[PDB]
RNA sequence: ACUAUGGUUUUUAUU
RNA sequence: AGGCGGCCCCCUGGACGAAGACUGACGCUCAGGUGCGAAAGCGUGGGGAGCAAACAGGAUUAGAUACCCUGGUAGUCCACGCCGUAAACGAUGUCGACUUGGAGGUUGUGCCCUUGAGGCGUGGCUUCCGGAGCUAACGCGUUAAGUCGACCGCCUGGGGA
């Protein structure tokens, strides 16, 4: 509703997932996938691949919404957490960044324990 | 070194401008023969009101143009970590890639009539699917081993 | 190695690879070399944060 | 171990969403960490630091 | 860490 | 010992710093006996989310009653009692007095205008490396597989058992 052409992308990518929101600065999120809507299971469901097909299928859902150009958050530990810039090449959009939005590592459960020092 | 490659790279037709015609005069004609090859060369545009391809001037860049490869693996062995990775091919090898196909159930056919028999291919290559593809296809699954990484 | 990431970041630390192994490995354990360098000369180097 | 009723030294291990800092970025002693958590349940059962922020 | 298959199961040899 | 982790409050067997004063051999082992579960089994009434023998199915495959997957009982949990199981492996019976260096962790203690997740000595525990001695070999290595001194349990080719 306020026609900007501008928006932002935010992504969070865990070890099996990855979810893609498209969202205009109004707080109206315009479309989501993820990479389990897409149909994958596993450790194919947690590739770069499934990532960006989901962002390319989320491109595909916000394609009468208006919008030319986001800037991107990044979030999660995952594999596949900034593949979208390719997502957006094959969608034609235009790119401001790559902003990584990692919190505060809290709790901590099972770090890989293999050697230390 | 040695190379192992004419790297042509030619000059296009005299008489349409082309360099694709100057490079598709090559299929199907034999020992050099392209001023007597009446039989075969330019004829699949004559011979294509007998078959069900589309628009004669352009059937040739229709046709390449469903046929091309993207990419090609190719292994960074290390450990490993043996890393199947695709990158994409280059805007003159990624014609020469297809130059062996179209031909495959032509050679190697019967029944005479060279023009009526590359337009019948020229027809049923430009589907993007089945023939003609069946190794573009095996690129495209060469390209689902890397997801194997996770 | 090796090892998956479970920390994100884009830069690496050269923390885990060839620092770490080749070299790193059956040249500073038990007692080699000593006579300061290893231990009493690290224990007199300052640390503004643990260590 | 000695305090729970002085909070200024509690909220420099605590983020603005009341969540426990670890040890391994702050400088900070583990053996130290364990009992500064037990300052902050302290404080959190005196309703002078918040539990978690559902709430 | 870097991409699935599961069964049959030698006898004389050596004097 | 089997084992034992959110905070908070009581009660409790051992271990240790340290200045005085008091016993006066009061010490040790142990047949028989007796104390005690990681587990599952006995069972009456409650509980049922994780996980799961059993079990309905999916399958699988040439087949399957299995691997894999959807659901899932006994059981793990609670009160109160029986069972006494195991690789109950710290591979080292319970007790006494000796031997030989190094380095870490953990906890006191003396002194640091504390390089100080402490430092340099000295008491407790303990782990890795390593010497005498002992071993076929692993190695054990002062908390010993060493040195013998107390007492107990048990043995004498393999299978059968």
């Amino acid at each position: 509703r306020k026609q900007v052409s501008d928006g932002v992308a935010h992504i969070h990518a865990s070890f099996n997932n990855t979810i893609v929101t498209i969202t205009d600065r109004q707080g109206n999120a315009l479309g989501w996938a993820t990479a389990g809507g897409s149909g994958f299971r596993g450790s194919r469901k947690s590739t770069p691949f499934a990532a960006q097909v989901a962002a390319e299928r989320c491109a595909d859902a916000v394609k009468e919404y208006g919008i030319k150009n986001l800037e991107v958050m990044v979030k999660g530990p995952g594999p596949g957490r900034e593949s979208t810039i390719r997502a957006l090449n094959a969608a034609g959009f235009r790119i401001t960044n790559i902003t990584d939005v990692t919190p505060i590592p809290h709790n901590g459960c099972r770090p890989p324990k293999k050697r230390r020092v | 070194r040695r190379r192992v490659i004419g790297q042509r790279k030619i000059l296009p037709d005299p008489k349409f401008g082309s360099e694709l015609l100057a490079k598709f005069v090559n299929i199907l004609m034999v020992d050099g023969k392209k001023s007597t090859a009446e039989s075969i060369v330019y004829s699949a545009l004559e011979t294509l009101a007998q078959r069900s391809g589309k628009s004669e001037l352009e059937a040739f860049e229709v046709a390449l143009e469903n046929v091309r490869p993207t990419v090609e693996v190719k292994s960074r062995r290390v450990g490993g970590s043996t890393y199947q990775v695709p990158v994409e091919v280059r805007p003159v090898r990624r014609n020469a890639l297809a130059m062996r196909w179209i031909v495959e159930a032509a050679r190697k056919r019967g029944d005479k009539s060279m023009a009526l028999r590359l337009a019948n291919e020229l027809s049923d290559a430009a589907e993007n699917k089945g023939t003609a593809v069946k190794k573009r296809e095996d690129v495209h699954r060469m390209a689902e081993a890397n997801k194997a990484f996770a | 190695i090796k090892v998956r990431e479970n920390e994100p970041f884009d830069v690496a630390l050269r923390r885990f690879k060839r620092s770490c192994e080749k070299a790193g490995v059956l040249a500073e354990v038990r007692r080699r070399e000593f006579y300061e360098k290893p231990t009493t000369e690290r224990k007199r180097a300052k640390a503004s944060a643990v260590k | 171990e000695i305090d729970y009723k002085d909070i200024a030294t509690l909220k420099n291990y605590i983020t603005e969403s009341g969540k426990i800092v670890p040890s391994r970025i702050t400088g900070t002693r583990a053996k130290y960490q364990r009992q500064l958590a037990r300052a902050i349940k302290r404080a959190r059962y005196l309703s002078l630091l918040p539990y978690t922020d559902r709430h």
